[PDB]
């Protein structure tokens, strides 16, 4: 029946005649057309040329007007029509655009079918207000030990990964889609998440690798991918940060929640330069125009925590920056560190050492604090944050020390068992309650006389136990949130009786 | 994965038959062109009715 | 200052600057009409091998190459406005640019009653019944009491249709047509 | 009226008829939803001004209709401006209706004259122990307070407020130069909760003016002016003895240098603005003492990159007369407000202008303090006996000192449970007349902890056991 | 459809047409000189003119001469009968040998293939050298980087994996170089038919070579690579084989295009380069890939520019490499010789469930001991080395046998050397350094590991040092 539905597409074409407002081209060159005419053209309006390419009207001038080209400009010859469309540019939204690859203008790159969204939106509009926001305090769960036990992240809050090439900036961001998948096949409605990944100027076969982790493990039947690549035009790599955030509002408006990761945004900085210097436009610093902060700073503010009177709905925003040789002083390592909340600082030279992730924790902060963390994981990481504290003032005596006071040796002992603790494998995020019971075995003193090589072994043993033989312990740290008085013996004789007969 | 992969491949193959073929039935023509032109000016009848 | 009158065209550039400088003192004291009748004419005594040569030569001066045409353009016919205009041009050097001021001036003077002609490019010129009815239907789309120009370009390479153009805004029913059928790809 | 020409970025080119409106006024679109005001910063010649935008400037049309005003921005200002919230324009942004007052200023203005200044210095107090004996505050003078978040700095904002409209009877204005919306919405309701603004009544204690980080950079840039225009007000036509806060101020030079590069203009150093040194002045010299009132103003200040010498934190530098600093090291020792006395100045400090009894005090607290800092090293490293028994007292009045400069705050009453004190500044220069003397040695440590005078001291003593 | 000269400006001229404009990136033949010069269009700029970029040089060009046009980009003859050839830049063959004689004619400008035209799969490449098969594996169909300075080795490992993959290959191999020395295109034509790859006298070659050097205007450097991924698009498309992929130098496809550039009329960015710099390689980058149409293996040397891989050049190539090889002046100063840094070298493959389990944790057991042995250093400079304990006497020097051990000898270095050339297994590098670890060797000093094959030759060159005492 193949021959049916080409049949059927054809006569439900429309094939109506309609008015214009056109004007010829001047001088087409390097991706920037000079257009003669169009006299009622609106600032940021797309228009379509006559080979079938579409642009963005940037500059409105006197005698011209300069429309940026999407695509590439081998097509465009000096004397064309350029005719308009009559609206700024829009996206399609919904819930159907679930499970799909699209690029920065909402078309099936995937090729199992084109979008049926009924809805449309702007890219270009407002965050709302200081009245319809409201505090952050419900748990954004990351699944990684070190993020949620030091550096938490809430529900409406922007948090930077920031670092070098190559230290687990895109591995952070890419266990966080798959945490979210024991909430989003349950019951508990307002506990579900929904992730969207912007992948700016990657090549095509990365994100080929990307989709294809996010197919194994089940977790690409809640998230949207957003790929704007290398070899694609300048300014589709400067859409595709802001045709995210409309994705992601429609979740805000509708009560649901949400979490969006744009990887990276330092590469969104450099395609906006060359549209820039391309237009004359005076330049600054670094040749990067006047105006940059006010590039990073209308997208990030669509971030926010909405009250009950709207919804209810959320919105999380996780930028990834690439700095060069750790130097954050630069200009767009200063601009999105001054908007955002927190860091999370990723090193190089932890991550040769042995600490995988290699999260510094020193540097890293969160201003939201500790009022993001639940009941249970909020007691232990108390005095694990002041324990590993106190740590870090003492490391430089660990390579010759001997001579020292019992206390001194004492708050080695535990620094570098809690640092065991602390590493994780790729791929495999972990729960809040099994999180919190790791933890309280070692912030209480029951791993002081167990191996400092030891520490990885003894905890997949201990952690495969408690699943089989204390389920029901970690339903009473889940639903019930805190650790009372009568979980807190019944989970100490736990790591008493398995620290008895433990080597075998 | 056989019945419906096979499928896109004749799918494609339906349309790169028709785009070439239509252009050399066009060309000639030219007897349609005469009431083209006659059946033009009357919508741009019924068009320029609408702005007036 | 004092205000100066504003033309319905309002082109832009070197050229554009002295045509509107000469529409905001020749449509004060009423004379639009006596200027174009000049200016058609000094484009003719221009273009004359003795006259085009050492206008362009750089190596005369500036004082003896007015005195050269501040008695041509007086013994002849002109003594109004316009022998400051032509004193003016050769003043600031910009006596080469003499043709682009004229010919911005007729188009600014043909808005005035012009209509800013169509295009319909499609084939061989057809019969006159099919004309005179395209130039009586877009008489009735104009509704400024102006009589409409046109002109026809021949272009084979539209299949069987025709593009028209009036001032600004191009209706189109031409081989484009054919390249909607990518519905049957695209869908 | 005027038609848009060129719509270039966040610049609108404006051409005119008759009437050319002068530099530094204000012009209004018609048309549009929304109120977008141009502010006009050139005259480019052939009747056309350059003009930068304050809101979003997508859907503008060549050849739209421009109205003008004939005068600058022009602000409701105000006794019943006192607890709403306000945009650079004064519209209100937190749908409690249309603020309706009798008159209006306008926020470009002149300095005051030479004939007008006061001729002498005076000591602000404002209650707190450890600010006004240490590094005290000069009426009119400008204040630079250095530290963060996690510190505790939005309490003491909260305080000043609430003690000068107590002993001295001048209310505030908040001006928040380009400030995150997520902080700016927890200040509004952290200031409810703790009773300096008020929505029941007109009890209210301070207006805000949020210009707030996703707006265009003509717009946070201009916002310290309008924060300044209602601060001249209850000076110019009452006579109070207002404060202003600003938070901070390197949102307002930075902001400065991208209107001066989105006008084409040169750089000057490192990428600052050529007019770094006026910019500052023709803001900074309006905060002022008048015959008639004051207005104080502290300010938040942010180094970039560690670096003292930058242009943006040495222009500052040259207009305070007075830093205090919130160090964290005494917030997690107990101290509450975590001022430190050490690191903190003054300019006023002078036996010429405080008198000799403020001085050989306040010399002497800060001598003490430094050999606590010396000998808590060698008890350290060494061990605790070695040093002699003249040396004993010094550690033991030195951690009496230290905790009398703690005080219970009026704001945190429901929180920490105890009495908010405001204390003045006869007692506070006595009671460290006799610390120093070994006059009240023999009491133990608990009893300087978290009291009002020198009198509560010692009522504390009979309490423990 | 003729057109004329109005103005000669370095290496960018502007030619005037008057009825029909060629449109961008096409290909226009001066009339009137003996040679053939060829304009390449790259701007418009409004009353029927163009501005072009030119091939070869510009002298004797006089403002008039008529030229003509070509309907079409740079189509270079492409298919088998161009193997064994080295051809220009427009494909003319400057081997001396005759024209190139095939039938089939591809333009050098073409796009990128879609989402759905990637491939996903993954494999190993074995080559022999022991620091890349250790520490930093290499991919069948994945694009392979070697970073490095100037003067550290970069051309001799590129003239290496000739050596070792080139032979033991099934198809066919391209070798583009764009922008070095001449002198060094001549000792791969005699290096290549000794060894028989190249062969002068029947159709049995198996190896293309497309050459654009130091010499030529810089329009024609840029173009250069476009012309060698052109060829090996040939072979992966319109055949299947397996095909390779090396050029040598990359850098000077960027540098050449920041020459032309301030004639063109743009505004110059960071540190000099062109404001288009993110977007042309890019748009050269994208085609280089494995498709569901066949493979491409892909070797590139890529100058970093007075040792900063900060250069908005090196460190923007870095977003296409699966695997890089960060070569280095402070290792190459010690006689490490190849002197990759192993700290400081990725890939994508280097995981547990791909090389197996007992590869993964060899490899981080190399790089643990490697970098706590660089914190090590920084309290030797001031207390001395005698002075430290017993227990980390012992991780220096296991950290010093597996520095020397990774030097491995060469083939292709033979005459700077003298030794001969190893090539160890895959089976053998992770036994090797097992042992080292285990402290299976603690009895033997370090000279007995400095450039050996295997670790079998590490114990007979220790007893061949101990009897001349
Ligand atoms: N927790 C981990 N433990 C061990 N290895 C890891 C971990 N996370 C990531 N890796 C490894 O690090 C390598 C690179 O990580 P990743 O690509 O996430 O870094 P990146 O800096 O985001 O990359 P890019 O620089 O291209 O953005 C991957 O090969 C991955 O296998
Ligand atoms: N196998 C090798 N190991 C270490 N160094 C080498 C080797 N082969 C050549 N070199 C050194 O590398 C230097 C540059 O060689 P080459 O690779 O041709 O230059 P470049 O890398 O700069 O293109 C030479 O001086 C030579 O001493
Ligand atoms: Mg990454
Ligand atoms: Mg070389």
């Amino acid at each position: 029946e193949v021959s049916s539905i080409l049949e059927e597409r054809i006569l439900g074409a429309d094939t109506s005649v309609d008015l214009e407002e056109t004007g010829r081209v001047l001088s087409i060159g390097d991706g920037i057309a000079r257009v003669h005419g169009l006299r009622n053209v609106q600032a940021e309006e797309m228009v379509e040329f006559s080979s079938g390419l579409k642009g963005m009207s940037l500059n409105l001038e006197p005698d011209n007007v300069g429309v940026v080209v999407f695509g590439n400009d081998k097509l465009i010859k000096e004397g064309d029509i350029v005719k308009r469309t009559g609206a700024i540019v829009d996206v399609p939204v919904g819930e159907e655009l679930l499970g799909r690859v699209v690029d920065a203008l909402g078309n099936a790159i995937d090729g199992k079918g084109p979008i049926g969204s009924k809805t449309r939106r702007r890219v270009g509009l407002k965050a709302p207000g200081i009245i319809p926001r409201i505090s952050v305090r419900e748990p954004m769960q990351t699944g990684i030990k070190a993020v949620d036990s030091l550096v938490p992240i809430g529900r409406g809050q922007r948090e930077l990964i920031i670092g070098d090439r190559q230290t687990g900036k895109t591995s952070i961001a890419i266990d966080t889609i798959i945490n979210q998948k024991r909430f989003n096949d349950g019951t508990d409605e307002k506990k579900k998440l929904y992730c969207i990944y912007v992948a700016i100027g990657q090549k095509r076969s990365t994100v080929a690798q990307l989709v294809k982790r996010l197919t194994d493990a089940d977790a690409m039947k809640y998230t949207i991918v957003v790929s704007a690549t290398a070899s694609d035009a300048a300014p589709l790599q400067y859409l595709a940060p802001y045709s995210g955030c409309s994705m992601g509002e429609y979740f805000r408006d509708n009560g649901k929640h949400a979490l969006i990761i744009y990887d990276d945004l330092s590469k969104q900085a450099v395609a906006y330069r060359q549209m820039s210097l391309l237009l004359r436009r005076p330049p600054g610093r670094e040749a990067y125009p006047g105006d940059v902060f006010y590039l990073h700073s209308r997208l990030l503010e669509r971030a926010a925590k909405m009250n009950d009177a709207f919804g209810g709905g959320s919105l999380t925003a996780l930028p990834v920056i690439e700095t060069q040789a750790g130097d954050v002083s630069a200009y767009i390592p200063t601009n999105v560190i001054s908007i955002t909340d927190g860091q999370i600082f990723l090193e190089t030279e932890l991550f040769y050492k042995g600490i995988r992730p290699a999260i510094n924790v020193g540097l890293s902060v969160s201003r939201v604090g500790s009022a993001a963390q639940t009941r249970a994981m909020k007691q232990v990481a108390g005095t694990m944050k002041l324990e590993l504290a106190q740590y870090r003032e003492v490391a430089a005596f660990a390579q010759f020390g001997s001579d020292l006071d019992a206390a001194t040796q004492q708050l080695l002992s535990r620094g570098v068992r809690l640092t065991e603790l602390l590493k994780q494998g790729q791929y495999a995020p972990m729960a809040i309650e099994e999180q919190v019971a790791v933890i309280y075995a070692g912030v209480r003193g029951y791993l002081d006389k167990l191996e400092p090589s030891k520490i990885t072994k003894f905890e997949n043993a201990f952690l495969s136990h408690v699943i089989s033989q204390h389920q029901a312990l970690l339903g009473k740290i889940r639903a019930d949130g805190k650790i009372s008085e009568e979980t807190d013996a019944k989970l100490k004789e736990i790591v008493t009786n398995f620290l008895a007969g433990f080597e075998a | 994965s056989v019945q419906n992969m096979m499928r896109q491949k004749e799918q494609e193959h339906m349309i790169r038959w028709v785009e070439k073929h239509v252009v050399q039935s066009i060309s000639a023509q030219q007897e349609k062109e005469t009431i083209a032109k006659c059946i033009a000016d009357l919508k741009l009848l019924a068009k320029k009715a609408q702005a007036q | 200052f004092a205000k100066l009158v504003r033309p319905p065209v309002q082109i832009y550039g070197i050229e554009g600057r002295y045509a509107t400088a000469l529409y905001s003192a020749a449509s004060k004291q009423n004379k639009l009409e006596q200027v174009e009748k000049e200016l058609l004419r000094v484009a003719q005594i221009l273009k004359e091998p003795k006259v085009a040569a050492s206008i362009m030569n750089p190596y005369v001066k500036r004082s003896v190459k007015v005195k050269s045409l501040s008695d041509m353009t007086a013994k002849e016919k002109f003594s109004p406005l316009t022998s400051n205009l032509i004193n003016l041009l050769a003043e600031n050097g910009r006596l080469s640019s003499t043709p682009g001021v004229i010919s911005a001036f007729s188009t600014m003077m043909s808005v005035h009653r012009g209509e800013v002609p169509c295009s319909v490019t499609t084939a061989s010129p057809l019969d006159e019944a099919t004309l005179t009815e395209l130039k009586t239907v877009l008489k009735s789309f104009l509704s400024k009491g102006q009589i409409l120009k046109l002109e026809v370009k021949v272009d084979p390479s539209i299949m069987g249709g025709m593009i028209v153009r009036i001032g600004e805004k191009y209706v189109d029913m031409s081989a484009k047509t054919k390249i909607q059928k990518l519905s049957r790809a695209m869908r | 009226t005027g038609r848009i020409v060129a719509v270039i970025g966040a610049v609108v080119d404006v051409q005119f008829d008759e009437g050319l409106p002068p530099i530094l006024n204000a012009l209004e679109v018609q048309g549009r939803e929304t109120r977008l005001v141009l502010e006009v910063a050139q005259h480019l010649g052939e009747s056309t001004v350059r003009t930068i935008a304050m809101d979003g400037t997508e859907g503008l049309v060549r050849g739209q209709k421009v109205l003008d005003s004939g005068a600058p921005i022009k602000i409701p200002v105000g006794p019943e401006t006192l607890g709403r919230i306000m945009n650079v324009i004064g519209e209100p942004i937190d749908e409690r209706g249309p603020i309706k007052t009798k008159q209006f200023a306008a926020i470009h203005a002149e300095a005051p004259e030479f004939m007008e200044m006061s001729v002498e210095q005076e000591i602000l107090v404002t209650g707190i122990k450890v600010v006004d004996l240490l590094a005290p505050y000069a009426k009119g003078g400008k204040i630079g307070l250095f530290g963060g978040a996690g510190v505790g700095k939005t309490v003491l904002i909260m305080e000043l407020i609430n003690n000068v409209a107590k002993a001295h009877g001048g209310y505030s204005v908040f001006a928040g130069v380009g400030e995150r919306t997520r902080e700016g919405n927890d200040l509004y309701h952290e200031m409810i909760e703790s009773g300096v603004i008020n929505l029941k009544d007109a009890t209210s204690k301070v207006a805000l003016v949020y210009g707030q980080m996703n707006e265009p950079p003509g717009a946070r840039a201009r916002v310290a002016l309008t924060g300044l225009t209602v601060a001249e007000y209850f000076r110019d036509q009452e006579g109070q003895d207002v404060l202003l806060f600003i938070d901070n101020i390197f949102r307002f030079t930075q902001a400065g240098s991208e209107v001066s590069a989105l006008l084409g203009r040169i750089p000057s150093a490192v990428g600052y603005q050529p007019t770094l040194a006026t910019d500052m002045g023709t803001m900074q010299e309006r905060i002022t003492t008048t015959k008639k009132g004051s207005i104080t103003s502290v300010q938040a200040i942010y180094v970039p990159a560690d670096d003292l010498t930058d242009p943006a934190p040495a222009t500052t530098f040259a207009h305070l007369d007075a830093t205090t600093v919130l160090s964290r090291a005494i917030a997690e020792l107990g101290i509450y407000p975590a001022v430190d006395p050490l690191d903190s100045t003054s300019r006023i400090m002078d036996p010429n202008i405080v008198g000799s009894e403020h001085y050989d005090v306040a010399r002497g607290v800060q001598k003490i303090l430094q050999d606590y800092k010396s000998l808590q090293d060698i008890i350290a490293i060494l061990g605790m006996d070695e040093l002699s028994e003249e040396d004993k007292l010094t550690v033991s009045r030195a951690r009496k000192i230290q905790r009398f400069l703690s005080q219970p705050f009026q704001v945190a009453e429901v929180f920490t449970g105890h009495l908010g004190k405001l204390v003045p500044l006869k007692e506070t220069i006595k009671g460290f007349q006799q610390i120093l003397a070994g006059e009240y040695d023999h009491l133990p440590e608990q009893a300087f902890y978290m009291v009002g005078p020198i009198e509560e001291a010692v009522a504390k003593a009979d309490k423990l056991a």
